[PDB]
């Protein structure tokens, strides 16, 4: 194909084009000086307006003074001219919107950097849309599942709660958010991968995970070179969230991963920086607060007034060397539904995922997750924060107790079902299947480093014997007698199978 | 005339001029109107801190920085912003300029008293001195409310703090016959989202039949600009100024945080040309928790009792905000993440909660020595637990190796559970009357309940219901 | 609003309070003329010499060239406050701040052809239209890169901006390969 | 041919230069000025550009010696960015930021030469394998294997034994695996430059005589250099291995060392530039120059450039954003703990945060991903015990945790890899090991086969047969 | 960025110049917020010397820089 059919689609656009009257705001640059396009003229531009240059690096023109106007570069413009007839745009950073979306490796300029091909897209949605209403929402009431075991069991997310994964870096923390990426597979969860500023080859080994395991036919993965200009690289979670918007607002349910926060901070910090905009404390700009609650705030869970969708956030935040004061790790945590901590100790130490209870936490409940669990186990989370407790006091072990004794091993026991294999993700089912196992005290008079094999054994013979129990239970939510009966007949079974051997 | 135009932009800061035939005095309303970027009629409103020479003026905005472009008009409203207040004026959640953001229909807008006002001098200020008891165990026990007093909840990183203003609200709420209101200062707007749920299953606001509401939600987001939340505790504050004066009921108070209207005081004032200050904030923090704290006084015309949640960074007291606040403050109750990490709530460390109203006459002189002796044996074994952790509790001496015990009893036992945490938790809450704290604390620290376990003591709200869970316990150790 | 900026406006203010408007117009023209050249400009700028001899010489070339004592007593609190090293920006941004307060809407239309003058008063009535200024100081110069059309540019110096040249081949190849 | 014009302001090493009003230069791209010297005008000036600063002005970066030009000086405009030669002329010469030979050898063929920096490669020539190699090295092939074609990132302070990790990594990839390995010196010891320059020449991976054969591109960059010097040489460095990525098609080695010294010297341009400074000292651009020159390395669809990159932790602080920074950007993070060091095994590498993605199951097999694990496990535990234990003696643990500490000491001092550069250093003649020996002395530590030779009985030797040679030697010298 | 940097004080100024003096009687207010003031003249005052304000809202005068006393 070449010279032959597309002069007909060129005589279609050029016959037809505008021919506006349209008068602009131009301006002639006069400072650009490292990622900066500090502007002369250019008069009533909207602060937030992209401004097209000569090149076609647009930017977007965040401060403005009586004389200049703080223009940034997303797409660094390598060589602008000065006085260079720098335009506006008009609109106000406008993002294209589609289902086709579902798949393709995208730009924070809303564009495929998959390979795929281009989008086609009808809406503009804005970078700035904000939070949905105070009445107009509706408490996270319904559940979402992690596939990891102890997140669920203690510290529960729910669709439309905004959970932190947090903690120090090398922890396994954007492996779990791919984990509960993953999981969702036919729970008709989208999920919106914002990556940010990490490694593109870290971006791609992400991607061929989410390949091989068929997640990526509808996770939406906005990559983030740290190449990119600082600019694009805290710009693209406000993409990423209005994307997930476009979802959310019409009835569809959907999660979001941004990875991570802190190089959004830091991208910020320098764009404010070279904007000569004053820094606050920790030499950061003072309002990364202010970004990161008109980033999280726009993530939310609707009311069955306009979709009662949601929009559940997972904002990944590097902390070092297991740091909370740190700033933008204090300013996350006041604007975040609870947090989890990824603690290197748990992590080497086997505890993989490494959510110890004494710190993280999950700030709206089990009405977040299914009353099956709930019914079941709703007092272990304080359980194992007082086994915790205790086995730090079993330090000074001479002559325990003998209710102190059983104490400690039933949640030594407990601390034992909450170690799980690498992306194994369980049904909600055998999460409820385990948490009784240890509520009801099975395994304790049972071995104590055997089970992991007595849980792998007992949901193998369920999933073989009683698979009813899973779909009466997941039809129900609900931890009735006759789930009851199957998991108690189960465990006598599985645990004559065990003992014999 | 007065239109003038903005000659700079940087954030939320909003550099006014106007010609010199006026300008304004400060923390004026102004507001840009009719643009947005739609061509929507959108206004926002905009008030004024400092104003830098040559007849124009920096000013803050209370709405978000989206929409007006520089060498835009400005309507002054010739006087500083006025909230409508009023009885008319409870029930519906509205905005920091006084907007219903509710949705429906807006309140009766005639009676709107300006958002900077005097504060009280003394000479107005009720100095009748009051005792509340608020049913929290531990609360009423060692920091006992004053009803009239102010009152602090200095928190952890999110941790018991706006779970026990839910706990305390739902509680005190339906007790005062007299007025509430609820600011939402920077709070979490799903979790405001929350307690107006709250408020409407409890009838508190009766969503069926409003204005008998006699709490009142005011509300400005996190989400909502700096200059937004620099003021949207003057509106509540302003409220409940109206409710105290003229209204002059039994007005009830519930920010939430001061620390966020501390941050966004800073936040704009690092913009507005101003140096920053020690670690945090802005130069201008005492005088800000000034006017709040000399504003929400007990007047002799009419009572106030304001309860606030003070979030600290970074979970210390050097913080020069807590460092204030404290300063400011006379009910303060202040939480551990220690005693978040053993599950103890309300997380409160004893140690450092005190209050003026725990003095011995005013409490009861048993009481007092009730209160006494568990400070003594706790701070004791805070104390000693740092030796345990090193050299065994079994070798820690006995005449302070039942002390550790008793006091590793006594914070499990105050640990006491609330009626909307039973969602965190398993078990609906309890409401504790003093008279059964005091009595279940005078087993305690005697040494008449050492034989229980100490779980026990878990999480229990009566001393009865601690002995009937021993029981309990006792029967699983034998099956 | 800058320092140049406002002591353009103090003069042009003065100067419309006292009704010496044009006077001083033309006379901050000859003064800028004066300084164009750099020996006396660096004569001035120089914080060296002193400073008697420089008000000496500044009042000796008021006389002689027959100045307005306003833009005279200027120059000197100029002079004075340090700021006559800015003098370049600040002559060229006061006949911009006098074009403002006399609400002359300088607008340069560039072509590549020299339009009609009868077309030149035509555009410049549609543009005092359109903004309502008092006068719109129209100003042209032939443009090679612009294909046909007229290319206007007014505002406050460079703000707005409509082409009809280069302009259309511009729409057609963004929209076509969208 | 370009813009002529004048320098008009010197400040130190940062430079501003005026210009025709016309047409104004590129940004990123460079110029030379002439200017003048004691003996001839030279060009010895390079110089380039950084902000456009008003006034038809640039303010531009210097990159050598900034002494006796003056304001008002000759400045040409070479229009494009900075060129330096690529190809086989690279190939043994040891060449400078601009590329020119000084090693004393011939000026090399300008006839293939490239740009200094350019975009960042494409997410889909980003390779798709995760692929690993061992070094020789048994505290790396065991608890953290490494990305080739990946970022392998060398951490620690000053005195902790990175630059003499990187002269035994590239003493075994030298004559090992791999095709063409330019290494490149950022802030290098130009002694130790030379030094690891004679090592390749004693060692004969460069050639004496006819150079072109030598699959070695050693453009170092000394320490004494200037900022813009500093601040280029990666770029360099980079340039040479993405050209022959791309051009040689090769699975390059990017032996670089250490880049923290490239950011100090952003951070110490950055305050003349006039930007305002960052977190404790830097520039606030650290994030986009890391992020450039990582993003810059790649595994592409043909070319694996492995990068062994260095960071100078300042004063071991890992808060820092100097690492905050990179050990997000890269995949094999290995830190190299001081204290360590200062009990006295060489290398000196912490288990608990030297770490890699590659030490997953599905990659290394899940035989040696557990072997890892019950390396972890039993560290960390260790760790946890240490703090308390040091306090308070030894014996107030349980046998379990008394066998512990015994066992975990045994890895570590297990992990004390003789090396063989190291001979000269202290005089042990240094070892190889591999992945059976990875497995085996692990094995024997854990299962508890070599479990009542004493702590210097696997100290200082790799192999657990040497190990058990010596602990034959050491009983019987009684 | 200079102090003065009003233009009216500048008006005053450059129509009234015309001689080697001061102003040393009463003054303006040159810049005013957040309860501190950089007011113009009344050149003679002392170190801490009371300043009567506008309004009566009396303060104490400490930064009394060139063109403008704080
Ligand atoms: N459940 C698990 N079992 C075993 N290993 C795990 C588990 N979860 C995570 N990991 C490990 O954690 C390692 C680090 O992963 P990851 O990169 O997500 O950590 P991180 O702290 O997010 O690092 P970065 O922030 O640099 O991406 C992975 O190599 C993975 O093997
Ligand atoms: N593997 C090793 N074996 C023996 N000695 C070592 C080893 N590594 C370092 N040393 C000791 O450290 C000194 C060299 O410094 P070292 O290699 O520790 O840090 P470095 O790599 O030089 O770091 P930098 O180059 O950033 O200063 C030598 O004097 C040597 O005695
Ligand atoms: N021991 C506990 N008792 C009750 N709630 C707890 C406890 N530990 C953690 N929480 C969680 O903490 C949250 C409340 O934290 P709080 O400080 O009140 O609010 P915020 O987190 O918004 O500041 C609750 O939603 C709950 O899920």
């Amino acid at each position: 194909i070449r010279a032959d059919e597309i002069s007909k689609i060129i005589r279609e656009r050029i016959e037809g084009y505008n021919r506006e009257v349209k008068v602009v705001n131009t301006g002639t640059v006069l400072q650009v000086g490292d990622g900066i396009a500090r502007i002369h003229g250019l008069d009533e531009v909207m602060a937030g307006e992209l401004v097209e240059f000569e090149e076609g690096t647009i930017g977007i023109a965040l401060n403005l003074e009586s004389n200049n106007v703080g223009v940034v570069l997303m797409g660094d413009g390598l060589m602008i001219q000065e006085g260079s007839s720098v335009k506006a745009t008009g609109r106000i950073a406008q993002i294209p919107v589609s289902e086709a979306y579902l798949g393709r490796v995208i730009n924070a300029l809303a564009k495929p950097i998959d390979g795929r091909g281009e989008i086609t897209a009808s809406e503009s949605r804005l970078i700035e849309s904000p939070a949905p209403g105070i009445m107009s929402r509706r408490s996270v009431y319904e559940p979402l599942q992690t596939g990891l075991i102890a997140i669920d069991a203690m510290i529960p997310v729910g669709r439309g709660q905004r959970e932190l994964i947090i903690g120090d870096r090398q922890t396994g923390k954007t492996a779990v958010a791919t984990d509960t990426i993953l999981n969702q597979q036919g729970q008709n969860v989208i999920c919106v991968y914002v990556a940010i500023g990490q490694k593109a080859s870290s971006v791609a080994q992400v991607v061929t995970n989410f390949q091989e395991r068929g997640a990526m036919e509808y996770t939406i993965v906005v990559a983030e070179t740290a190449d990119s200009p600082a600019t694009l690289q805290y710009l693209a979670p406000y993409t990423g969230a209005a994307l997930a918007e476009y979802f959310m607002y019409r009835e569809r349910h959907t999660l979001i991963i941004y990875d991570d926060l802190s190089k959004q901070a830091q991208a910020y910090r320098q764009m404010s920086l070279l904007l000569r905009r004053p820094p606050g404390r920790e030499a950061y700009p003072g309002d990364v607060f202010y970004l990161h609650s008109r980033l999280l705030e726009r993530a939310a869970k609707l009311s069955s007034l306009l979709g009662e969708g949601s929009m559940t956030a997972l904002p990944i935040v590097e902390t070092q060397a297991g740091d909370v004061s740190a700033y933008i790790p204090t300013n996350v945590i006041s604007i975040t539904d609870g947090q989890i901590f990824l603690s290197a100790d748990l992590f080497n130490a086997g505890i993989r995922p490494a959510i110890n209870v004494g710190i993280s936490v999950s700030r709206v409940g089990s009405a977040a997750q299914i009353k099956a669990m709930k019914k079941v186990a709703g007092k272990l989370k304080l359980e194992l924060a007082q086994f915790a407790e205790l086995e730090a006091f079993a330090q000074f072990a001479s002559d325990l107790d003998k209710a102190t004794q059983n104490q400690l091993a039933r949640g030594q026991r407990l601390r034992e079902l909450l170690k799980q294999p690498q992306s194994a993700p369980l049904t909600v089912e055998e999460q409820v299947m385990t948490i009784y196992t240890g509520t009801n005290g099975y395994l304790d008079s049972l071995e104590l480093d055997q089970v992991r094999k007595y849980l792998v054994e007992l949901r193998t013979y369920v999933k073989t014997n009683k698979p009813e129990f899973q779909e009466i239970i997941s039809s129900t939510k609900t931890f009735t007698e006759e789930a009851e009966a199957l998991l108690k007949e189960a465990i006598q079974e599985q645990m004559e199978r065990f003992l014999l051997q | 005339k007065n239109l003038g135009r903005i000659a700079q932009i940087i954030g939320p800061v909003l550099d006014v001029a106007f010609p010199p035939g006026k300008m304004p005095n400060i923390y004026n309303a102004l507001i840009v109107k009719g643009r947005d970027t739609a061509g929507q009629p959108m206004n926002v409103t905009c008030e004024v801190q400092q104003l830098l020479g040559n007849n124009r003026v920096r000013a803050v905005a209370m709405s978000a920085t989206d929409g007006l472009t520089r060498g835009m008009e400005v309507i002054d409203t010739g006087a500083p912003l006025s909230v409508p207040v009023g009885g008319a004026t409870l029930g519906r959640i509205f905005n920091v300029l006084g907007e219903p953001v509710d949705n429906l229909g807006p309140v009766d807008t005639r009676t709107t008293s300006p958002i900077h006002r005097s504060a009280p001098a003394f000479t107005q200020l009720d100095t009748k001195l009051s005792i509340f008891e608020t049913g929290i165990k531990v609360v009423d026990l060692l920091a006992p409310y004053r009803r009239g007093g102010k009152i602090g909840l200095f928190g952890g990183a999110g941790v018991g703090k706006t779970v026990l203003i839910m706990e305390l609200i739902n509680n005190i709420a339906k007790a005062h016959g007299g007025v509430s209101v609820f600011g939402g200062v920077g709070e979490r707007t799903r979790e405001g989202n929350d307690l107006y749920m709250e408020m409407k299953e409890s009838g508190v606001i009766n969503e069926q039949n409003i204005a008998e509401s006699k709490v009142a939600l005011v509300y400005g987001q996190m989400n909502e600009p700096p200059g937004a939340r620099m003021r949207v505790g003057l509106t509540a504050l302003t409220m409940a100024e109206y409710f105290r004066d003229v209204n002059e009921q039994d007005v009830l108070l519930f920010i939430d945080n001061i620390f966020r209207f501390v941050q966004a005081g800073s936040e704009v004032s690092a913009l507005l040309g101003r140096m920053p200050s020690a670690v945090g904030y802005q130069p201008t923090l005492s005088t800000e928790m000034g006017s709040l704290q000399e504003r929400i006084t007990s007047t002799k015309e009419g009572s106030i009792t304001s309860i606030q949640a003070v979030y600290v960074p970074a979970d210390d007291l050097t913080d020069p905000a807590p460092a204030t606040t404290f300063a400011h403050l006379d009910a303060t109750t202040v939480l551990s993440r220690g005693l978040a990490a053993k599950g103890i709530y309300p997380a409160v460390d004893p140690l450092d909660s005190t209050s003026t109203m725990l003095q011995p006459r005013i409490v009861g002189e048993e009481h007092y020595e009730i209160a006494q002796r568990v400070k003594e044996t706790l701070q004791r074994y805070k104390e000693l637990q740092d030796i345990i952790a090193i050299l065994g509790l079994d070798e820690l001496s006995e005449e302070d190796r039942l002390t550790v015990a008793r006091a590793r009893k006594i914070e499990r036992f105050l640990s006491q559970p609330f009626f909307v945490a039973e969602v965190f938790t398993g078990s609906p809450g309890k409401y504790v009357g003093l008279a059964e704290t005091i009595r279940g604390f005078q087993l305690i620290l005697s040494g008449e309940l050492d034989s229980l376990p100490e779980q026990a003591f878990y999480l229990v709200g009566n001393i009865d219901e601690a002995t009937a869970k021993a029981m309990n316990l006792e029967m699983e150790s034998k099956l | 609003d800058s320092t140049a900026s406002r002591y353009a406006s103090a003069l042009a203010d003065v100067a419309d309070v006292t009704g010496t408007l044009e006077a001083t117009n033309s006379d901050v023209e000859k003064l800028i003329r004066i300084f164009s050249e750099e020996p006396v400009y660096y004569f001035f700028a120089n914080p060296v010499i002193s400073i008697d001899n420089k008000r000496s010489v500044l009042d000796e070339i008021i006389t002689t060239s027959g100045l307005q004592p306003h833009t005279a007593n200027f120059i000197n609190i100029l002079i004075d406050s340090e700021r006559i090293n800015l003098v370049k920006e600040i002559l060229n941004e006061f006949e911009d701040v006098f074009n403002k307060i006399t609400g002359t809407e300088v607008a340069v239309v560039t072509s590549v052809v020299k339009l009609e003058n009868d077309h030149l008063a035509q555009i410049a009535k549609g543009v005092q239209k359109i903004t309502g200024a008092k006068n719109v100081r129209i100003k042209t110069v032939i443009d090679p890169s612009l294909v046909a059309g007229f290319t206007i540019r007014y505002g406050n110096e460079g703000s707005k901006l409509v082409d009809m040249s280069v302009k259309k081949q511009l729409e057609e190849i963004a929209a076509q390969l969208e």
